[PDB]
């Protein structure tokens, strides 16, 4: 099973270089077969081809994208990269990569595209990077007597987006909402994670959420208590 | 005399030439050397017709002629005295008693673009068969039908010239070879290109 | 270039309809299209290739059909974990490109929200800043309607919702409102209340808790 | 013989841009090639480019190249930071007799204009002691390289006496520095009284002079 | 893959022969010529040979001065230079073509330096500051051969230093400048040393510089 995990910066600053590279699992890049591409797709919209490129050098870029536009590939390391320079706010967008299938005969069926990356949101901002603040949302004192109760994290004042939340390590993601980021008056982005839980588990049973934002290289694990008076 | 013949202006060329409009190069007034082309092994095709390759350093000829082109793998057959297909009736043929070599090699990773290299073509179709070394670079409407084409594409009238894939993912067959044709004449006139 | 147009844009369906969506091109690329299927927070998926092909490991209720320049995309039993965004790509010709998208939304019985509130940390209030988190948990449809009440008196302009994606397993929406005060106007007022209202309920809820009591 | 000419003379690009790189030939390449090298500093030549458009084993695809006749091209899409070196032209043909190089492009990566700041060092007591004075003119941190420093002793200009240096570009500000070495016997030293150096750069309004007296 | 001969010291009027080693009998369909390059300079074509023939060519700044001969047995291409003099320091390439190729082979290249032989270390004489910033450094003067290695304060001090490659003087031996500037508040309370080591003589200078 062919896998690829793409990793690289999720902020850049305008009329800098954006820079990705997606590294190849389970197969070799030297595919006589294949091609590597980049797709990406700007929040709330579609979905854009940017290139493609075979192993041995040749590449097929969007005319869309101008002359801004590199991919290259490193076969001593499973790896091929993409650059796009000068970027602008209209370049903010979630970066995927992808395998492309080509054709073995003229006029054949292919080009299209599996498996993919998981995905990497790059902003295009001159803000500066900003880590955020992790606060708890506890139960209520209340609650019920043997029914169901909420608990939560509060992911406040992060730049850029995104982060990810987690519970237990992974062992809590029934009855999981993690919201979507909003954009505050201040610039900063904020969320809420929350989980609902048995009430009787609430003594019990610990929660703690798994906070990470890798453009500010912040994790933090942050317990959440039912509030003691 | 004394200089050696440009075989790395030609073998080595950046770009060749698509195979209906075959480029061909004369070589006189040099010393041709033979060693490094028989004992180079880049080449996938290395056929000799009337000559042997050994006996070839020691002989002398009036002109030698270096005809290059690209097609695809199952078309390298073709080049080759008395062939019949596509590229020998209707873009390069060789006669019968052709006095030389063909010499070929897998050019897939230069000829190739991931998105369809589409600038090496070849004739599809044509009134007649080219008779031997006649080179066709016409791109006259072809009128398959009673209607006269009036120079304007459409049904029954077509485009005589049509375009090679090449694609890095295609099959042998249909990877891009570079062909390489060295023809000799003995005409009656003192030689020029000999060698070793 | 070749454009691929999408209808509809948007639709919803009930568990257990049957859903077609249209691919239209520009031109005529034969059987050169394929179909994706993008769930939220994930990549797109492959469904079928060469319009009519379905690629191992998709459900036999996905379908696709067509050729020259109008293709469909049909489920033949819609099912909860179906809601995303799916997407046709023509495969013929330089640049590739993709179309619009049609997202589904699932239609299914009318479910109230849970509504919880939580007061502002201990921690937060020495920020200086004080955020009030009030979540409406597992309800559709998506539309429901929160007003703060701050001492009895409606709050504007100072708060933000969020609203996830329909779940993949009840084919629900929650919703949380974060009301963002400063620590001196949180600790002039006392009760804090969310009033929720929403298909589902049958008179408004409101879930209130008093500063500083416990 | 060909002659081969090269321009720009230096190339100042951010890292990031698009390169174009000029070479000239006085004659058509009737039976000629022609080649591209990148030399760094400390190191051998090395060939990027072949037959005006063939790609080396190994260089990177952003290397292109054009031309044809007299007029050639050495394209670079995405300006990498190791590649900011100089680049030479070279014909070559069948026969030995063909062979000129360019004169070379320096490609540094662009700043702003900065000026130097110039100081000078008169000759240390312990050197007196050997028989030779050395006075130095450092030009310290400025761009872009091109610098000119004139000695002036007691108001004579010097030619003749004097050896220059220039740094690679700093890695860090971009920016060049250079120094000039004023070489006068020690009974020539001692015959005059103020020495000076005169720094015209394209970052000063106006040449700039530092200079101490011979003494105090 | 060409391979020259190791690197030649020479006294001014004297002669010296590189030698151009093809990888096995590679020699006959090729053309071998010499290039030249000074320190920091540009690139300076000699002349060629065409082995199989012996027929040699030259640049007339060159003529008389160069020969350029080759030993088909051996697959050797030679360069002699002789009546040579300080501006001939350079290092010395060999470099082929190929008769059914365009691509160009290149030795190593071997350094020659045309000049007074012998082993000495450099005098170290300091660049005082004169009387926000100041500037001072060392003068690393006449040693032979090249390189010498400069630091200061044994390694702490590294921001705004700038060693000067080295020129060749007249009188064949090697000057060098390395300088740093400093705050100029710094000058009364801050020793600043400069560490020239030379190898070649076992040179191990430790120069104080003081503001007079
Ligand atoms: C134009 O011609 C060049 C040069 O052709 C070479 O010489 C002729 C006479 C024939 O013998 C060819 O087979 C030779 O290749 C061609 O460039 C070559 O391209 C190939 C790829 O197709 C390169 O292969 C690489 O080789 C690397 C290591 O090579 C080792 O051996 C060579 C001996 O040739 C030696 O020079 C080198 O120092 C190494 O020791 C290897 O790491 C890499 O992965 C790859 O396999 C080859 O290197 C190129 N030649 C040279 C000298 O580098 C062009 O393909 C040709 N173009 C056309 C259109 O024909």
């Amino acid at each position: 099973q062919v896998q690829l995990q793409e990793s690289g910066p999720g902020l850049v600053k305008p009329s800098e270089t954006l820079s990705l590279t997606c590294t190849v699992f389970g197969g070799s890049i030297t595919s006589s077969n294949h091609y590597w591409v980049w797709i990406r797709q700007p929040p709330g919209k579609g979905l854009e081809w940017i290139g493609s490129m075979y192993y041995s050098g040749s590449t097929a870029y969007n005319p869309s994208l101008t002359n801004r536009v590199t991919i290259s590939v490193d076969t001593s390391k499973n790896q091929f990269s993409l650059k796009l320079s000068s970027v602008t706010a209209a370049d903010t967008a979630v970066y995927y990569c992808a395998r492309q299938i080509g054709p073995k005969r003229p006029s054949q069926v292919a080009d299209w595209f599996d498996p993919w990356g998981q995905g990497t949101l790059v902003t295009v901002s001159s803000a500066s990077t900003k880590g955020p603040s992790v606060f708890p949302l506890a139960p209520s004192s209340k609650s019920t007597s043997g029914g169901t109760a909420a608990l939560g994290c509060l992911v406040k004042d992060y730049f850029p987006e995104p982060v990810t939340v987690s519970w237990n390590s992974g062992a809590l993601t029934s009855g999981v909402h993690t919201f979507p980021a909003v954009l505050q008056s201040s610039g900063l982005y904020s969320l809420s994670s929350v989980v609902t839980v048995p009430s009787s588990s609430l003594g019990t049973q610990t929660y703690i959420c798994n906070v990470n934002h890798k453009p500010s290289n912040t994790k933090v694990d942050k317990k959440v208590e039912p509030k003691s008076c | 005399h004394t200089n050696l013949c440009p075989f790395g202006e030609v073998f080595n060329a950046t770009r060749f030439a698509s195979v209906y409009a075959w480029n061909r190069k004369r070589i006189s007034n040099c010393v041709a050397d033979y060693s490094v082309l028989y004992n180079s092994a880049s080449f996938s095709t290395f056929k000799c017709y009337g000559v042997s390759p050994t006996k070839l350093n020691d002989l002398c000829f009036t002109n030698v002629y270096a005809d290059s082109f690209v097609i695809r793998g199952d078309e390298v057959r073709q080049i080759a005295p008395g062939q019949t297909g596509n590229i020998a009736d209707y873009n390069y043929k060789l006669p019968d008693d052709f006095t030389g070599c063909v010499i070929a090699w897998n050019s897939n990773n230069l000829d190739s673009k991931v998105g369809g290299n589409y600038n090496y073509l070849y004739r599809l179709f044509r009134k007649s068969n080219l008779k031997p070394f006649e080179r066709d670079i016409s791109t006259e409407i072809y009128q398959a039908g009673s209607t006269p084409c009036n120079g304007v594409k459409g049904f029954n009238c077509y485009f005589p010239l049509q375009s090679y894939g090449f694609q890095p993912t295609y099959g042998v067959g249909y990877q891009p070879y570079r062909v390489v044709v060295l023809s000799f004449e003995l005409l009656h006139a003192p030689a020029t290109v000999c060698g070793k | 270039d070749i454009q691929l147009t999408q209808s509809p844009s948007f639709l919803s369906a009930s568990v257990g309809d049957r859903v077609t969506i249209t691919c239209r091109a520009s031109q005529g690329i034969s059987s050169y299209l394929a179909w994706y299927q993008q769930k939220p927070g994930k990549a797109p998926k492959l469904l079928i290739y060469a319009a009519s092909t379905l690629q191992s490991g998709v459900p036999s209720r996905f379908s696709g059909s067509g050729s020259g320049t109008e293709f469909t995309l049909t489920i033949s039993s819609l099912q909860p974990e179906d809601f995303a965004t799916y997407y046709c790509q023509q495969l013929n010709s330089y640049p590739l490109t993709f179309g619009g998208g049609t997202k589904v939304e699932i239609k299914r019985t009318v479910a109230a929200p849970s509504v919880f509130i939580f007061p502002p940390s201990d921690e937060q209030l020495k920020s200086g800043t004080a955020s009030v988190v009030c979540l409406l948990n597992n309800f559709y449809p998506r539309e429901a309607k929160v007003q703060w009440k701050v001492d009895n008196a409606l709050q504007s302009g100072n708060s933000q919702e969020s609203v996830t994606e329909q779940d993949s397993k009840d084919s629900t929406y929650s919703l949380s409102s974060t009301l963002t005060l400063s620590k001196a106007d949180y600790e002039k007022h006392k009760v804090y209340a969310c009033e929720v209202t929403h298909q589902g309920l049958s008179s408004p809820v409101t879930k209130s808790f008093n500063r500083g009591e416990c």
